[PDB]
């Protein structure tokens, strides 16, 4: 018949091609769709929700309900951070299981601003002063409030509103980051310190909690979709 | 999937209006950009969120059995002349991992089936070209007990005959739930045990229904055993087309432990590292 | 540009806030100290509509008389609680007349309006995490997959409690056959800070005392068996454990009131009697 | 000649592939078809025939005339069900073997509502009331007239008119159900008790048969043809 | 093939009219909707049967025929070096039974090949890429006595000529029938015996006539013997094109016996179940 | 959308109610207790048109003198039968000129009216199926294939007789070479419920006294050997076993008469003598 | 479906060939391009900037 | 003609003169024997467009406070003298307040102006090349590849010398991990010769005494961190060798002047203190 020539890739299969094949059920009669609640168009949608943070993985409180509580008191003012954590949404094991981690680890390459969103749990009587900070990377990790607040920062007063929300922006060299702990596209440093103190009266739990959720902007976009490292099976 | 919005330029700003102070209690993530908290400039934003869509997500060929097939002859007992393999996504973790990110989904399919073949041993001469018969088995329909009985008809059973060496097969499927939507969870029984009745009865396995109830594979060997054994197998791969999922849900942080959510092993997913280490 | 045909019949075989007042029935609901409310997913409560119908016997809808807050049994909350949870239509069977017309009908369908309520002190600390989960799968106690038996998973208005660990049931003459749901798993093998891609609320005790959330009908299918099938599962956790005054021993009560909405009922038979755990 | 890449899916033979192939018999004159009565496009249209229903499968019944009759008397009136069915139009016994069932078993999905006829086939001077019941699935099947009441049901009158039809509804919650004993989908109950009793005169025969039929309605409809577990060949 | 209707919303009825009550003596199937019998709601019919056609439910490849040829040697008496197989539907049941839903039926055909070879031994060498010539031969045509005579000119037979290897060889028929449609039952003789002859002339097969001779194919293999056995089979997968059916029938129910409606075997098609039993 | 285009010449290769009066001839039947009437397929019998004529040479069409109902002989109801046979034109092959221009031609065709008779007491039980099947091809007696000899398989007015079981014929030297229709497989391996796919009507006794079914000419053919070729078949059986009063041994008859309608003959030649039993 | 002829070059790989290829991911987002100064389109841009001979290509 | 259809969604799947004053600040530049003065690829440096602005924090410019000239420690041009090389930002990154800036912020971007200055009299002979190449790298000296550490590879604004021949450094214990940026391979494998398809002049000391480059910001990225990545690496090398009247020893200061033009920091912190050499 018409004269064919086969190209190159001929009689391959490629699990990311796109082609039409023959229907094995042919004149299916397919149950219709019903307007179901909570439809989903775009992976970003549910990286974009917050997600409580697993901020103290320390040995006594990872694997449990306490890795996600971090511990504040009404000591003295000090300069050494409340939290450090490292701004690597995928591969920082504090982020790497966050919904926003969980989907970042399907994909490669990832850029946009992410949203840090701290919630007070103390008593209605508890006052404080945080400095929730981000640093650029490149200089030394801000070991305390004076390092901490030379970069973009937040001062969160502790209030009849208890949560707080620090915008880390895209500050990057490179159009995107990977989604690995690499050098070159290293993220950052978010660290919080105590501002002023936290105050509390007398008949009052002098330690407190603090929750720690985080979720990714409007301007935020993954790309390069790879096969994830928090799922394995056995033989 | 389409654009993302362009960052605009932000100056000082002295007001009461606080978008940083939220309440979290509300269940509403806080819909912040850069420009509220620090002072930015004007980007022209050309990303965009094209790979993210749910039909990127899932538009790969993933692997989710591996049926294994002889063709030796009728009087060994060791060799499985035919095999049948219920259909389910389960037998597989990542592609189960990925769907279980949603409640509900609603999608064709596409079935690639990637046969290979050998030798088991040397010292009894060589084969011919095989031909292969995967033959999908609805439920109620007659389930083959041999090679080479009746069944294998397939008056009305789709079959696909596939020629060793030629390009993996492929078929396409409509989406053939009974339900509108695929159930990826069901919070329920298939039975109510009724008062009065033995324990016996009415005792349903827990999250299991109809719902995900498709039928079987089976799959054999068209060609008569020639006088050495050749072992075959073949691996499906199902890509969702034109999906459309519902509920979002965390996905499973711990080793998947039978059809169902149970959980056993590996019950510490993450690792240690200090609260004030970068 | 690129050219597209379709060589085929099958479309399959082509390429890829504060002061609020709730009324339904006779009963109704005050609340001072709320954090908004939030109707999950956006979605408002519904009656199937005609385009949607599967069953052709025409419904009953009790209305008031089924379309009320119920108040289930108190829970105490303490510093040692890793949570609770409460399957819905399951929490409601001996409801008044909303789990008769549950048991008289082969198929029923209803919305859900949670309200959980945990006033305390401005000296008292802590965090409840609420939490509609559709089709909330819980993990079982055995080696056997999906081995949980319908008593147990069908607890009532009561329901169950969370765990601070995984244990096995090695009982082989007399299997539990209940749940062991892990509070920092969600009982499902998700961790629980990512829950909260549910729909939820927090109940902050220093901002708010109750927490109110809209559930529609969810599920696969417009209408099913409330007695096989729990569209919805409320489960409850101390995001931040209870504290006060460093008295110790503080426990404060945890109310949960539920009113079904727009019910829907099909397939009227004898009265449908489970087997009791 | 033209350039082509030969894609995955080359060389392969689908069963249910549509592709034109060449004609072994070119240029043959085809006789033209004549108007032939009865002619068949939707095996729905079959499925829509009322057919008897093998409902008597008792030991010494069973594969005989005597399975399609239901033996009714004039016995005092009683709440136990005259005959009892599962609504399996595909994998019950009962149903498996009519038109209906045969059809569905070369098909995996079914959806719409069913009709039940029966034919009242006692004398002209025989009266009586019937019920005949469906009960949607979930609760115990109804093992009196007082439960089977609760559900869908007719009451039928047995006088000038011998025949009954009972619509059953289509109630599910999947918008399909499968063609084999399922517990997810299953379909109901169907049930016949006496309403007040079966009456004759003296000099009549006091106990009578009614024959079963089912079919489909309009809304009836099928899908994902499969092979049916009905015929077998061995060797 | 088209939409159902939709359900329109029913409310109570009091009335003299009676659409349950019925006489089935008519012979008229009672066209009831669930409206008539019980209260019904709005319901916008989305289902269709569109695979309840009859192209659909035909429009499969069926397996009609395995025939088994060699290549081994002329002076091998026990290999049978080509092989001729009438044509038909009834050597396989699955086809056969969805045929015989239907008295007649008018459809194109779609001859599918699937050629499968194989070694019967290993101590004789090997051997090169096979040819199969397929040779239709209809009725009054000469037949092949030997692999290799004059009939495989094929000057006038359509023959088909397959490489081993390559894609399942595929030819189109048109409808061929002497009738108007295909006869898939014939309720009579070819003969009528007459009044005076012996009981020897005039007797006939019931059911046998000409409308279903179709000829035969003959099958070999085109290549000369290798110094080794080979041994190949040809399955035939017949698809229906275009169909046209009249006169349903109930689809048969117990093992077929031969060409013809006879049956011998397996007469207790039903199981034993209790009438109350549900 | 998607684009097909042919790439060859034969289309083969492209892709896929009570009271009724019947007049015929110088034959009336009147009926009081009648359940209608069914026009199988609802295609009334007719004459060949042009545009499917196979024979040239002119038909004889007899009209009156052939179209005219013909009463078989009676059979007796028991509540032992299994049911009756006939096959038409078989059954009229010695009745009157339609007889005679049966076996005068070559080939022959005709539609019919049956129309089948069993009157019994309001204190009479049973139903009768009858059945018209288009090419009703019975299953034989003997391990042999389609071994029924032409002699039994055109018994004539007398018709046959159903059978409880199968039988085989194992007399080698003189085989029977006769049907075995079983009641139950409608004499051809298929369940007998399913038998009211072909054209049919019920007399229950307590409701009508016949039946009647207009038979269109069937066939692949517009013209065929009436000797050779059997058109339809009529079947009935017993659904409900005749019973009366209890006095037993009650047995009541039941007539057959039949009709040919639109007569067409052709192929004139000296007179068909087949051969008798 | 359509009659096709495989003509010869078919199945081969020649490394000059311009064809269509499946994308290995789909809808990835790219990164547009900045305007980098020093943009070259042509080879010949570069071989015409003077570039210094090594004329004394002797021993030492 | 030819016709091509993409048959894919992505599109990577389809088929392929003399007297000149520069003030900058509060500095100023006067030259009279200058051989003009080259932009480095015709772009002139400019600041970030709104519409490639990958940092969303304002970015702070400090204009004239950095935006200025800041002069180099003098090198010797003998007869002897390889060539030297200086790294951008690096060798700026103790001046003024653009180091501040450099330090205090985690990004930063600035073109620049580069001004190399050798007078000599009417009687000398020589040439200088002044390269500027985006991304100089620079082989090591030792067998480890990309061996040379942060210290050595940032020398500040005394940059660096190169060699005549190549020296392995096979100090085990203690390697040197410094450059050995051979002249005639450039420093980086590619003959000298070539290094004309950078940016660049000539100083001919019987033509000009000075060279003017105007570097944009070149980079794969519109800004990137100072302290990691040098944007630019001016390389100077006797093209000619120096020589005067043939009384020998005859040495002549080359200096350097270079000026950071629309500097801009993003990321402000903790100033960062590298370790020194
Ligand atoms: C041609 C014969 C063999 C190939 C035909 C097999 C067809 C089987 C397709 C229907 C059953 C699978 C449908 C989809 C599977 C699961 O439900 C989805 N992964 C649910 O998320
Ligand atoms: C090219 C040579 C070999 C292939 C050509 C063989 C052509 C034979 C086709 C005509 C005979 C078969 C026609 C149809 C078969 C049966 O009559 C139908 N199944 C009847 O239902």
């Amino acid at each position: 018949g018409l004269p064919v020539l086969n190209t190159p890739g001929s009689n391959q299969y490629l699990t990311a091609d796109n082609y039409q094949s023959p229907c094995a059920i042919p004149e299916f009669d397919v149950t219709p769709p019903i307007d179901i609640p909570g439809e989903v168009r775009n992976m970003m949608e549910l990286a974009e929700i917050d997600t409580m943070i697993p901020l103290n993985l320390t040995n006594q409180r990872k694997n449990t309900m306490d890795m996600y509580r971090v511990e504040l008191n009404d000591a003295a003012h000090s300069d050494t951070p409340i939290l450090c954590l490292s701004l690597s949404p995928a591969s920082d094991p504090r982020l790497a299981h966050t919904m926003l981690g969980e989907i970042l680890n399907y994909y490669t390459h990832w850029a946009g601003s992410l949203k840090f969103t701290f919630l007070f749990c103390g008593s209605m009587m508890a006052t404080g002063k945080l400095l929730v900070s981000y640093a650029p990377p490149g200089a030394e990790a801000p070991k305390s409030r004076k390092e901490a607040m030379l970069g973009t920062h937040v001062i969160w007063d502790i209030g009849l509103q208890s949560s707080c929300t620090m915008v880390v922006p895209w500050i990057s060299n490179t159009t995107y980051r990977l989604t690995i702990n690499d050098s070159f596209t290293e993220g950052g440093y978010i660290s919080m310190f105590y501002q002023t103190r936290v105050v509390v009266p007398l008949s009052t739990p002098r330690k407190m909690d603090i929750l720690g959720f985080v979720s990714a902007c409007n301007d935020f976009s993954v790309r390069l979709l790879r096969d994830t490292t928090h799922i394995s099976q056995e033989a | 999937a389409n654009n993302l919005p362009d960052t605009q330029s932000s100056g000082p700003a002295h007001s009461k209006e606080t978008p940083a102070l939220t309440a979290v209690e509300t269940g509403a993530t806080n819909p912040l950009v850069p420009s509220d908290t620090v002072q930015t400039r004007h980007v022209i934003q050309k990303r965009t969120r094209s790979e993210s869509t749910v039909e990127s997500f899932f538009a790969r060929g993933a692997c989710v059995a591996i049926i294994e097939v002889d063709n030796d002859a009728p009087t060994k007992r060791a060799s499985k002349l035919f095999s049948i393999w219920k259909i389910t996504y389960k037998d597989t973790v990542q592609l189960r991992r990925k769907l279980e990110f949603f409640t509900y989904s609603r999608f064709d399919m596409e079935l690639t089936f990637v046969v290979t073949s050998n030798y088991t041993d040397a010292n009894n001469g060589h084969a011919l070209n095989q031909v292969y018969q995967i033959m999908y088995i609805p439920p109620g329909a007659p389930i083959p007990g041999k090679w080479n009985d009746y069944t294998w008809q397939t008056s009305s059973n789709p079959s696909l005959f596939y020629t060793y060496g030629a390009p993996p097969a492929r078929i396409s499927v409509p989406y053939v739930g009974i339900a509108n939507a695929y159930s990826h969870f069901y919070d329920g029984f298939a039975k109510v045990p009724l008062a009065g009745q033995a324990s016996t009865e009415g005792d349903s396995l827990y999250g299991a229904a109809s719902l995900n109830d498709f039928g079987s594979l089976a799959v054999r060997v068209v060609n008569d055993h020639n006088p050495t054994k050749l072992t075959s197998k073949i691996r499906v791969y199902m890509k969702p087309k034109h999906v459309r999922v519902w509920c979002p849900r965390p996905p499973r942080a711990v080793p998947y432990y039978g059809p169902g959510v149970d959980y056993k092993d590996g019950l510490a997913p993450l690792p240690e590292k200090g609260l004030t280490t970068y | 540009n690129y050219t597209t045909i379709n060589y085929y019949r099958d479309s399959a075989s082509n390429a890829a806030d504060r002061v609020m007042q709730l009324t339904l029935g006779n009963s109704t609901i005050t609340t001072q100290e709320a954090a908004n409310s939030v109707v999950a997913y956006g979605r408002w409560p519904e009656y199937i509509k005609d385009s949607e119908a599967n069953p052709v016997d025409q419904p009953t809808e009790p209305a008031v008389a089924a379309c009320r807050f119920y108040t289930l049994d108190t829970v105490t909350w303490r510093k040692e609680s890793r949570g609770w949870w409460w399957k819905l239509p399951d929490a409601l069977k001996d409801m008044g007349l909303f789990g008769q017309n549950m048991f008289y009908h082969y198929l029923g369908r209803a919305g859900y309006t949670v309200h959980v309520q945990c006033n305390a002190s401005k000296f008292h600390q802590g965090a409840l995490g609420v939490f509609a989960v559709p089709e909330m799968c819980l993990a079982g106690d055995s080696t056997t997959h999906m081995f949980t038996k319908y008593e147990n998973a069908n607890p009532g208005e009561k329901g169950g409690e969370f765990k601070g660990s995984f244990t096995l049931d090695t009982n082989a003459t007399n299997p539990a056959r209940n749940f062991c749901p892990v509070d920092y798993l969600f009982g499902s093998g998700v961790l629980a800070g990512n829950a909260f891609v549910y729909p939820h609320q927090i109940i902050n005790l220093r901002t708010n005392n109750c927490a109110t959330l809209v559930l529609p009908y969810v599920n696969s299918l417009s209408i099913d068996s409330m007695t096989k099938h729990n569209n919805w599962g409320i489960a409850i956790l101390p995001l931040a454990p209870l504290d006060f005054a460093t008295e110790s021993s503080t426990e404060i009560p945890i109310t949960l009131t539920i009113a079904p909405m727009c019910c829907e009922f099909n397939g009227l038979r004898n009265i449908t009697v489970p087997r009791t755990q």
